[PDB]
């Protein structure tokens, strides 16, 4: 079809984002100022969110075949976009004291977004990949931002020739699907002949590579730990969050994945994502390592609702609204890491031991890594709980028993590292833009809190907007 | 055409292994510049007519001669020979050898469970790719054209250049 | 058939090696007679000027330099000797280190030698040993006869 | 056709070499920057998307030049970039 | 006279061969050889798959693969440029640290 | 005197042959061979795409651009493993800087083609040849004709004088180390070279086969004559431009020239 101003509406998200890097670009090329950059990408992210009521405005439609906009693709866009908001609003008090070139990042931060909000609006196969690599690219970029540092080059190198070997595998998977059936798009997709079947197991490994899942998740630690933590921030909270909406629309609207061939296979990667994630999180004496191990197991249980998505309607709520929780919890924990390293400081000092006391040092920042750091657990009065209320409604509503006690076992071993970090801010001592930070991780923490003791307002935004 | 595609397909083959088993790198190149043209030549026996000669002009004419500047200005060549043939025995070669040999015989024994149903080596033309990338696919376009950008501004950053 | 013969006495290549003084004259008959010549691509080399002890090294690498068919016109009284500088600084000829197989007397020699000693080599190089028993004619033997019949010249008060 | 010039050729290729053999670590500063080349790299990748273009335009139309000026205005600025940032300068 | 299996083996095999050469081996430059090698190999599978159902459906993402593979070899050989002009040793087992 | 203008290349070509062959010690010797056919070979076979004749048409293949533009691409590879092959930090880094210049001054030919095979609409040049039957493919592209020009001349045909000799120092002309046969070889590959771009842009730009009042072939022949004898003028002409000044006019002046001459045939062919 044609271009409509229907289509246009729709795409307002990928069109105001992608008309912030022209102008974003143009004004690097003009000027070369930190300030005017920050300014300008940061008044286009917001420009999007804006925008999201406009499309709102729009019902659920094409723009081609490939992308389909629902109600869905409006909330999982609006994730990536605080995402981006929080990582570029991080961004600037770690870069003030970075010795040059310093206006690359919003151009990068930029590109990633136009791939997150492009994952989210997914209906073929070619647009799962526009995706995967539009937001890799920065992240190939920018975990090598600030190269200086013996580890960022190490981190960037490492996860640069992993990414491009996940995606080799998911576009040789990608065909061997396309081999069977007529058509990539997800729809005529399925329209259990092993081929069809073989082509779907690489890609999951194609894809199980960015969701950290259990035999792909040794790069998790090692960028977490080389990366600056304001890409952490992204890395940890928008990337996973854009792809886990087309890995789980994959599987809703293709016949394939309805038949239990390819449901037992992703139930025991899930199994084994908890289990491997809570058991070797423990023994870490570093922040960013320890954020970078819990990833793995919060995306284990973002999984177990997703192999019940077939039984039952409450798994796409579910799904959501975990997400939704996942990324203020990780907002705040990373970005009081980010905001520990107010200068540039070369190689940051952050670690468990490094992180006594805090306090006594700087009160307010501590309560809300404690408040969100037990948001990551399962203690109630926090929004992680009612997300981790919701997998288990959805395991039970599926009587997958096994992947249910994995969970609450999960839960058990990995209360212990959030609690040791939760205390250990407690112990004996050892700009304008810093308080703007330090706004963003209180806002957060105000909401997980608000939004764990009263969660029916969250609720309503996520029914109203699943088809 | 049967011949054909046996004998550049087997070319190919050979290629793959010849650019896997030397030490020297500018040998390699050149076996993977033969492989990419045995490639080009499978794209123009199958019928896809602006893929064979688009892998060369591209792939093989432009990647490819980055790889052969990065290459030539290390000078790798008449140093660190030794110790790599050391480390790369045939012990360690069959070591993962096999690894991947059980993948190789899983999609084998996938592929030939469905039947053949053979295709000719029907022509595609231009005229109609320049139809469906101005399809559905206009948007592929203008975010692939932002790709490119992506990859230039990250090439320009940590390729950086300094005083040394 | 002898085309190759042909071949080489249609076309030459001349590697110019003049030194500090004497090559104004080649040049002048290279701008005349003719930046393509080029080391390592040429196979005549006219050694010019007064051979140095210090830098013949550089026309020992030079000569090394280039293919199988070697030809060498040494140009002037002081490349063929040591010339009017019989000292201790300057080699008695070039001839001592590489074989030589014409040689143009004069002190510079003129433009005009230069074309004569490319009519030679090409009839040289139209005999083939080397010498082919053709050589042993000499000029002091061939035009004996023109300049000894000469009796009368213009007296040298006039222009 | 093109197989019996190929054929003549690689063997007129053979017959020259054949008659031919018969017949008898540290750079520091230098080199470096060859980026402008991998500019090129990625830069024919950009003009691909025109080489598959070019052959089918007149039932493109319209829309097909709005974002053909889309493409190589995205190109345009991102050249203008690396010039004034100075990517692009003075290269040995 | 082939059908897809064929050609689909073949690819099979190139993007194994890939693999092993990205497992095996200590140089980056030699792991970036047999990425873009496996990435041949994946687009090799893509084309065969696109003319097996006899429309145009080979030539429309192999451009954008290709694409893909340009973009990540500029990067990745700019890494081993700044690597190399960070530390004279080009053996993995120099950036190695962060272990476990 | 010889009366011809080629009998002084048939002399040299005699010369280069029955030449000794010296192998170079601690060298690789597989590239010290190869490098002069990845040069020669090319231009050679961008001859096969030519319509010399509806009956004596040297290939009847559906796309001959695309192989033009794939040689065209081949060709940096022969400067390169020159390059390698030469051993020496200096000539070297002289072969490097040539094909870097190569590579950049190679861009715009592909961009100035589409132009003209977006007129014509197809890859097969019988289709190109039965384009130019009334109005030719030269009046409105005036700024593609001159880009294809340059570029076609930037392409080892000795314009930019950088081969044999360096304006920078440090390095040296990449033509010192081979004085075999392979000097004759680079000398013929860029006689091919020359001639193939000239009947490539009188078959590809202007109309050939016409034939007005005079059968059609010698016409051709006598309109890549007069277009022969103008490159060798402006050739002549063309003084040596130094290193700095080509990369300055280089992707900053024709890359935005073929973007608007690409939306000016877009614009006016619909
Ligand atoms: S021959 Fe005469 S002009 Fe030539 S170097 Fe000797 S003295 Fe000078």
């Amino acid at each position: 079809m044609t271009i409509t101003p229907q289509n246009l509406i729709a795409l307002l998200p990928l069109l105001i984002v992608g008309l912030t890097v022209v102008v974003v670009m143009l004004s690097i090329a003009w000027r070369r100022n930190h300030f005017l950059n920050a300014t300008l990408s940061v008044i286009g992210l917001n420009a999007a969110l804006v925008s999201l009521w406009f499309v709102g405005q729009a019902g659920a439609m094409d723009v081609t075949p490939l992308m389909r906009v629902d109600g869905f693709a409006m909330l999982y866009t609006g994730l990536v976009l605080l995402a981006s908001l929080a990582t570029c609003t991080f961004a600037y008090p770690w870069l003030e004291g970075y010795n040059d070139n310093k206006d690359e990042f919003y151009l990068l931060v930029l590109i990633a977004a136009l791939g997150g909000i492009l994952l989210a609006n997914a209906n073929h196969l070619a647009s799962l990949f526009l995706g995967i690599e539009l937001i890799s690219l920065p992240l190939f970029g920018l975990v090598g931002y600030a190269f200086r540092q013996k580890r960022s080059l190490e981190a960037s190198i490492k996860y640069t020739i992993l990414s491009a070997a996940a995606s080799s595998f998911l576009l040789f998977g990608m065909a061997l699907v396309y081999a069977q059936s007529g058509d990539l798009s997800f729809v005529a997709l399925g329209k259990n002949e092993p081929l069809l079947l073989a082509g779907f197991g690489l890609m999951i490994v194609g894809l199980g590579f960015k969701l950290s899942l259990v035999p792909f998740h040794l790069w998790t630690p090692d960028v977490y730990q080389g990366a600056p933590a304001p890409v952490s921030t992204f890395l940890a909270t928008a990337s996973k969050i854009a792809i886990f909406g087309v890995v789980m629309r994959l599987f809703l609207y293709a016949p394939v994945g309805d038949s239990e061939a390819i449901r037992v296979v992703l139930a025991i990667i899930a199994f084994a994502s908890i289990i491997f994630g809570n058991l070797m999180a423990l023994s870490q004496t570093n922040i960013k390592r320890l954020l970078g191990y819990s990833s793995i197991s919060h995306l284990g249980y973002l999984l177990v609702a997703l192999i019940a998505l077939q039984t039952g309607e409450m798994s796409m709520e579910a799904v959501g609204v975990y997400l939704a929780g996942y990324l203020f919890s990780s907002l705040g924990a990373f970005g009081v890491v980010s905001l520990m390293s107010s200068p540039y400081r070369g190689p940051d000092a952050d670690s468990l031991f490094s992180y006594r006391g805090l306090f006594w040092h700087r009160p307010i920042l501590a309560a809300v890594m404690t408040v969100m750091m037990l948001s990551l657990a399962g203690i109630p009065m926090t929004l992680g709980f009612i997300g981790k209320f919701y997998v288990l409604a959805v395991g039970v509503q599926a009587h997958l028993w096994w992947l249910v006690g994995a969970v609450v076992v999960g839960s058990a071993i990995g209360l212990y590292y959030y609690l040791r970090v939760a205390v250990s801010l407690y112990l004996h001592a050892p700009n304008w833009q810093y308080s703007a930070g330090g706004i963003v991780v209180l806002i957060s923490a105000l909401l997980v809190l608000v939004l764990g003791v009263w969660p029916q307002p969250l609720i309503s935004i996520v029914r109203l907007a699943m088809p | 055409m049967e011949f054909a595609f046996y004998i550049c397909g087997l070319i190919a083959i050979l290629a793959t292994l010849r650019v896997i088993t030397h030490t020297n790198p500018v040998h390699a190149l050149l076996y993977l510049i033969i492989s990419l043209l045995a490639i080009s030549g499978v794209f123009f026996s199958l019928g896809a007519y602006f893929a064979g000669a688009l892998e060369i002009i591209v792939y093989a004419g432009a990647i490819m001669v980055l790889f052969v500047f990065v290459v030539m200005m290390l000078n790798l060549g008449g140093s660190e020979i030794e110790q790599e043939r050391q480390w790369l025995k045939p012990q360690v070669w069959i070591g993962p050898a096999i690894l991947s040999a059980i993948m190789l015989v899983v999609i084998v024994y996938a592929i030939l469970g469905v039947n053949d149903q053979g295709i000719d080596g029907t022509p595609i033309s231009a005229k109609a790719v320049g139809i469906t990338l101005f399809g559905p696919y206009v948007l592929a376009v203008e975010l692939a054209s932002m790709l490119l950008l992506a990859g230039l501004v990250v090439a320009f950053h940590v390729g950086r250049e300094e005083r040394a | 058939n002898d085309m190759v013969n042909w071949g080489r006495k249609n076309s030459i290549w001349p590697y110019n090696f003049g030194l500090s003084c004497c090559y104004v004259e080649m040049v002048t008959s290279f701008t005349a007679v003719h930046l393509r010549a080029s080391p390592r691509q040429a196979d005549l080399m006219v050694v010019a000027g007064t051979c140095f002890t210090k830098m013949a090294p550089v026309i020992q690498r030079l000569y090394d330099q280039m293919l199988e068919p070697k030809w060498v016109i040494s140009m002037g009284a002081c490349a063929n000797s040591g010339g009017m500088y019989d000292i201790y600084s300057v080699v008695q000829g070039v001839d001592k280190f590489i074989p030589v197989d014409v040689y143009i007397p004069g002190c510079p020699p003129r433009p005009e030698a230069y074309m004569q000693a490319l009519m030679l080599l090409q009839e040289s190089i139209g005999k083939e040993q080397g010498v082919y028993r053709a050589n042993m004619q000499s000029e002091r033997e061939r035009k004996r006869g023109e300049r000894i019949a000469v009796t009368n010249l213009r007296t040298p008060d006039e222009i | 056709a093109f197989a019996i010039f190929l054929i003549v050729a690689i063997g007129l290729c053979c017959l020259m070499l054949v008659g031919g053999w018969f017949l008898g670590a540290r750079l520091r500063l230098s080199a470096k920057f060859y980026l402008v080349a991998m500019f090129f790299v990625i830069f024919d990748v950009e003009a691909l998307y025109l080489f598959a273009w070019s052959t089918s335009i007149r039932e493109s139309g319209w829309v097909g030049f709005v974002e053909a000026a889309i493409f190589i205005f995205v190109l345009l600025a991102g050249l203008v970039y690396l010039v004034r940032i100075g990517a692009l300068d003075w290269t040995p | 006279m082939i059908p897809l299996q064929h050609g689909l083996i073949l690819a099979a095999i190139l993007f194994v061969l890939g693999l092993t050469g990205l497992v095996i081996r200590r140089n980056l430059l030699f792991m970036l050889i047999g990425l873009e090698i496996m990435i041949n190999a994946s687009a090799l599978a893509f084309v065969v798959a696109g003319s097996y159902w006899g429309q145009t459906d080979g030539q429309v993402m192999y451009i954008l693969a290709i694409s893909l593979a340009a973009a990540e070899a500029s990067i990745g050989l700019a890494l081993l440029l700044q690597l190399h002009r960070r530390r004279q040793n080009l053996n993995i087992d120099s950036v190695s640290e962060m272990r476990g | 005197v010889g009366w011809g203008g080629s009998l002084q290349l048939v002399a040299d070509m005699i010369k280069m042959f029955f030449k000794e062959d010296w192998i170079p010690k601690f060298s690789d010797r597989v590239i010290f061979t190869l490098a002069p056919m990845i040069a020669f070979t090319s231009l050679l076979l961008a001859f096969a795409i030519v319509p010399v004749s509806p009956g004596w048409v040297v290939a009847d293949l559906n796309i001959g651009i695309l192989f033009f533009l794939m040689m065209a691409g081949l060709a940096v590879y022969a400067v390169l493993f020159a390059g390698w092959s030469s051993n020496n930090k200096y000539s070297l880094l002289g072969a490097m800087r040539a094909s870097a210049q190569t590579l950049s001054y190679e861009v715009f030919l592909g961009l100035s083609l589409m132009g003209v095979v977006a007129q014509a609409g197809s890859f097969n040049m019988t289709d190109i040849v039965n384009s130019q039957a009334h109005v030719w493919n030269v009046i409105p592209q005036f700024f593609g004709f001159i880009t294809f020009a340059i570029a076609g001349v930037a392409v080892c045909h000795r314009h930019p004088f950088d081969q044999p000799e360096a304006e920078q120092e440090l390095a040296d002309g990449y033509h010192i180390e081979y004085s075999g046969m392979k000097f004759g070889l680079f000398f013929v590959g860029e006689y091919i070279g020359i001639v193939t771009i000239s009947a490539l842009m009188v078959t590809l730009f202007f109309g050939g086969w016409q034939g007005p009042l005079l059968p059609p072939f010698i016409w051709f022949a006598l309109k890549t004559a007069f277009f022969m004898m103008m490159f060798i003028l402006i050739r002549a002409s063309l003084p040596r431009p130094r290193y700095d000044q080509v990369m300055s006019f280089g992707w900053k002046i024709c890359l935005p020239l073929t973007l608007i001459n690409l939306l000016v045939t877009a614009a006016v062919i619909l």
